[PDB]
């Protein structure tokens, strides 16, 4: 029987002083003498509407999701949740000292493997990885191989070379040898406009705004031929939207079509290729859930196999993670992605 | 006086694309520009001397039946006459001169010399006006202008904007600020003086990377990527409240295809359900300025698997802000005869190939 | 009614950075943008909550005693009257505020929210007027203004740029475009038209990487590299000719160095004799601008092997237009008596600490 | 006796189809049938008073040195030259696509070998490497390393990525070990601004102005540590001037006295390793071709053994190839710059 998983919730790391335990005596002390600038992200503004819901257990400074007692306490309490994949999206991908990137990234992990899934077995995790040296980050992935709570590697949608770069092939590689599915999470390194035309003057903007990005890493990851050289490798977009995936296939395999040549290892149709390798997070759904709508775009998609149920724990979003219902009438929908597809990614059983 | 437009039996194409012949731009061009070029050429936002970051890959990207007998696809004016105008019924048919020369896409208004920048787009205006316009007044004009240099753009749309022989104003998918900015207003309170709408036809350059995540590789990238500068540019023309300052704004984004805003719009609507309080000002929902403000142009048409799906989109998006375009004489050009699938419903298409575009362009009948 | 800046016996202090005390910018701002400061923080480019791109080393790159017994470096007001205008005999000491302070330590002018920019630059100088400039007239402002947004930061000037108690116009060192573009002349004109003169302080953000070939790595390269803005800012205010279009402009690189810009506009020369005529309205050759138009301040001071070349150097660029400047209350605080060389003339050593510095400020 | 080597002039592609001997035929047909677009880069405006000056064997179009006949002819007119290091600016690093980058790199260093190099035997040329993949740049110049005509790395000086990134480190790897030193060019790939601030909006702006990516590229290949892990590196500044050196070094030696904890494997000073490392030739002089300057540019670097001779055949300078013994007073000073100091480049022998 496989699991109804949470694909996507979040940790939030107090303060960067949460990393000390984790790190050599060489950082502590480095850490505490620059005073700890935080690199906490403002991808969810901590005092925005986004950060967390009104129903989140906080803690004493009023913060959501800084300790697994809170969020397993509020994510499992109606038993309908088997596991719950952390994602912590703490700014380590935006230190750009490599070395203290890498340090960072690795007490993160530790930190989360020690004060979260030790604490409860039914918490997952991915790997933080450092990207700004694909060697890093394709080594971070064999040491938390060894772990296998960790269970997909996080990267950011927006980074410094598109994803299907050479340059980035390591991190695909690592990711393949290890069984782990990559996933891109809304989050960026920020070492270019976040988009073509220049910078978003508002987070809101900014944040609707990276669905764009998301289509450039797809084409990027297919075009330059990622899933022929590591066939295995499946990948799942974390709390980017979905609806806008249609047009985006329809007009990808409309080029590929028009440009054989320029790519001969692509011999099945991105439509194909996107259905079979790449999973999408239901948390936000923007708008998907009204009437009808969910029926309509996995029709739209063309497979019921893409979208995996997450609740974006603790986000508010204007719906919440089980209002995905009112836009279906399929019960068989319905468990693809409260159980099954998100079998293809884990193999968690019950 | 040259008279208004008219639309019949015939239909708008809101996109083709003129080439002045060697040497044509000269007549309008002041000599120390015609100098200036000699020697350094147009320096843009490349290191290369002739060509775009991303040149095109199959015999310009051109219709291989659309060459003349010496010259480039569309610098012959008969050939674009009978093969063209002609052959599709085409009765307002809106010029967009993406290059100075035998060239694809170089556009003039993206000159890093902004002094020259200007030259061209006054001289390209002069140029399309007296050879192709006046000539043929099925053929109008959209004018490219300087965006990234507003003071010499609003000079040129208070110049030639009133000339009959103008539609629209031209500019790129790309720039160095999304379009929302400040900065541009200017240029939009100058083309709401002259009763012209704006076209923004798909660009490289502007200043930045392709994606707002690196440059892409591959063709299928590149070529499908010009989608991501147009999501990128309504959200920042809806969010700013430039419609909120210019309540009578019309503006086309022309070749970013169609379907895809619908979607894109739909997120923008449910975010802003959460997050609007960071954008008070804005006064009305996202979604609800798209009727009055943004339209598109449909090539290169979308191809859904299943072919109802493009009504549905094209309905979702704005089915009265829908406006055909032939893209002649590039080569994945739209036919008006066999660009719309075959349950395709009338109602909709009479729009999209007349109506739509009458209303955004100020014609009547 | 304030007096015009009166430097006699005392010293000229180009870079003096205060700090708003928590909550102190709170008067001066609508409620929208109180609210919208909880809920938000102050955007800008990058994805960092509270810090920039490279967050500061060692200590927050303060000197370790300039620490009050509340505040951060620079937000005492009678720490910094006694720690430094006594201290130097510093009579026109700069300020130039670069954070509204609190929680947030870049430059107003650069949130990427232009309108919540130009509030918190302008709240920026009215605080700065009312605590600090006219309580202690020794210290004068130089006002932020918006310089991605012209039309606020036009207004900004024209609202408190005839006060008394403002010298100069604060920018920062990156911008979207190079400072020679006409997007800015707006607020030269502006500027010109209060004779006031603009300076450009160090900065990160901007739009672009901080070098134009990459993001930087490590420590040295950040700090060294922020002398390349300053080098693609003077020659695009030069080649643009912005100054024949202002001819009354005076701009100050300020914390970028001195040295580096002699070779610099050197090679400009050099080059410029072979390939001028892609420019031809270009009035003077390109070095004949320095002296009427750009100085520069000295810290950090440059420090070459042979300190015979340090002075050799300055007057390479233009010796008239090098002006003194602590820094207070940074780490690499330079000092009025222990800054310059033991073998350094004594007439330019004058003339920075005084002549130059009265003249940019329109001292007399 | 060390030989006098021109340590910078350049050979120019004459256009794309030059390449088509060189190329397999799917290479071939697919640059016919793309209507052969030029890479031709705007570095030295073709039209402009720097591309090529007046006393210059042109050919049928009216352009310098797109042959070795028409270069060979000028260069070596007055018998003052022994040898000549070629370096072919034709933009394949602006290529995209990085499979035709590759194709078009190896077909442009066949081109230079058996129409230059088989040519006239007092010819060098660097290798023209694709560093859009910097794996793919490595093995071409493995694949050159045999024929020790190729006496340098071309590299432009504008990159994608600064060349102290990890990243870039398979180019210094088999640089080492092959022998030879790199060489910075003036030009660029163009994939951010030119400079910090924006784009230069003239090419004189550019031009002038690429000495400060230099100062970010030396600071980047020194901190990261590329003098310590590949100690036997040698870096030539082809075409970037000279006089920059000085207060870049004086700052970059001052800062790494605080900052040295963070780069602690940089155990000796910048300025010891920037004499010791680093070379750059003398088109143009930048005005160290006046009274004395000449003298006192070397004083300022401290060291005599980094200024090496060039023409920059054929672009017109300011001043000219020799004009430069007007700066100095020492006949030592001349006799390292003419001929001794680049026996410790290339070993090469009257
Ligand atoms: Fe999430
Ligand atoms: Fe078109
Ligand atoms: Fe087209
Ligand atoms: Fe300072
Ligand atoms: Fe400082
Ligand atoms: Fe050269």
């Amino acid at each position: 029987v496989p699991a109804v998983v949470d694909c996507d919730v979040h940790a939030v790391l107090p303060s960067p002083h949460s990393l000390i335990p984790y790190l050599d005596e060489y950082w502590a002390d480095q850490l505490v003498a620059q005073l700890a600038p935080t690199y906490e992200p403002n991808y969810h503004p901590r005092g925005s509407a986004i950060a967390q819901h009104s129903d989140a257990s906080v803690d004493e400074n009023g913060r959501a999701a800084t300790t697994a007692e809170n969020l397993v306490k509020d994510v499992f309490a109606d038993g309908f949740t088997d596991f719950a994949v952390v994602n912590c999206l703490y700014g380590v991908q935006q230190i750009h000292q490599p070395r203290r990137e890498m340090a960072h990234a690795r007490a993160l992990n530790h930190w989360i493997a020690n004060e979260w899934l030790d604490k409860d077995d039914r918490l997952r995790a991915s790997i933080v990885v450092p990207q700004g040296s694909p060697r890093a980050a394709a080594e971070e992935i064999d040491f938390w191989s060894g772990d296998k709570r960790f269970v997909q590697v996080l990267l950011l949608g927006q980074s410094e070379l598109l994803y299907g770069r050479e340059i980035n092939w390591p991190i695909w590689e690592a990711a393949e040898a290890a069984g782990l599915p990559v996933t891109l999470h809304i989050g960026g390194v920020f070492r270019q406009a976040p988009t073509s035309v220049g910078w978003p003057a508002s987070h809101l903007e900014w944040y609707v705004g990276q669905q764009s990005n998301i289509e450039a890493q797809l084409n990027s990851i297919i075009s330059e031929g990622i899933l022929q050289k590591f066939p295995k490798t499946k990948i799942l977009l974390s709390e980017l939207g979905f609806n806008w995936l249609p047009p985006f296939m329809w007009k990808f395999d409309k080029l590929w079509k028009s440009y054989r040549p320029d790519i001969p290892w692509v011999q099945e149709s991105p439509l194909e290729l996107i259905r079979e390798h790449v999973r999408v997070t239901t948390s936000p759904s923007d708008g998907a859930e009204e009437a009808g709508r969910l029926d309509s775009i996995v029709d739209r998609l063309g497979s019921d196999r893409m979208l995996v149920y997450s609740s974006d724990y603790p986000h508010k979003h204007h719906s919440g993670p089980r209002d995905i219902e009112n836009g279906t009438h399929s019960p068989e929908l319905l468990d693809r992605i409260y159980r099954r597809n998100a079998f293809d990614l884990y193999n968690l059983v019950v | 006086t040259l008279p208004a437009p008219s639309v019949t039996t015939g239909i708008v194409d809101a996109d083709i694309h003129p080439v002045p012949q060697d040497g044509a731009l000269e007549p309008y061009l002041d000599d120390r520009w015609k100098k200036h070029i000699r020697e350094y050429g147009v320096r843009t936002t490349t290191g290369l001397q002739f060509i775009s970051e991303y040149p095109q890959m199959y015999g310009g990207a051109m219709r291989a039946d659309a060459w003349p007998e010496s010259g480039y696809p569309g610098s012959d004016r008969e050939l674009l006459r009978t093969q063209l105008l002609d052959k599709h019924n085409i009765q307002l048919g809106v010029l967009q001169c993406l290059a100075p020369g035998g060239q694809t896409l170089n556009p003039a208004g993206q000159a890093l010399n902004q002094e020259l920048a200007a030259a061209l787009c006054r001289a390209t205006n002069d140029w399309q006006l007296e050879h192709l316009v006046y000539p043929d007044p099925r053929m109008r004009a959209a004018i490219p202008v300087t965006f990234e240099t507003p003071d010499y753009a609003v000079a040129e749309i208070e110049r030639v904007g009133a000339d009959p022989g103008v539609v629209a104003v031209l500019g790129t998918s790309k720039t160095l600020e999304p379009l929302g900015s400040r900065k541009y207003w200017p240029i939009y309170e100058a083309s709401v003086a002259q009763n012209l709408p704006i076209q923004f036809h798909l660009s490289q350059g502007g200043g930045h990377a392709n994606t707002g995540t690196g440059w892409t590789s591959y063709h299928t990238e590149y070529h499908t990527g010009h989608v991501q500068s147009f999501q990128s540019q309504l959200l920042s023309l809806v969010l700013s409240g430039t419609f909120d300052r210019f309540p009578t704004l019309k503006v086309m984004f022309v070749e970013g295809n169609v379907a895809h805003f619908a979607p894109l719009i739909q997120r923008m609507d449910y975010t802003w359900e959460t997050l609007r309080g960071e954008l008070p000002d804005l006064q009305r929902k996202p979604s609800e300025y798209i009727r009055d403000h943004i339209w598109a142009s449909t090539q290169p048409i979308d191809e859904p698997e299943k072919p109802e799906h493009l009504a549905e989109l094209l309905e979702e998006f704005c089915g009265d802000n829908v406006v055909f375009a032939t893209d002649y004489p590039h080569f994945d050009f739209d036919d008006p005869e066999t660009a719309f699938p075959r349950s395709f419903p009338v109602d909709l298409r009479d729009k999209i190939l007349r109506g739509n575009g009458m209303r955004f362009f100020g014609v009547t009948n």
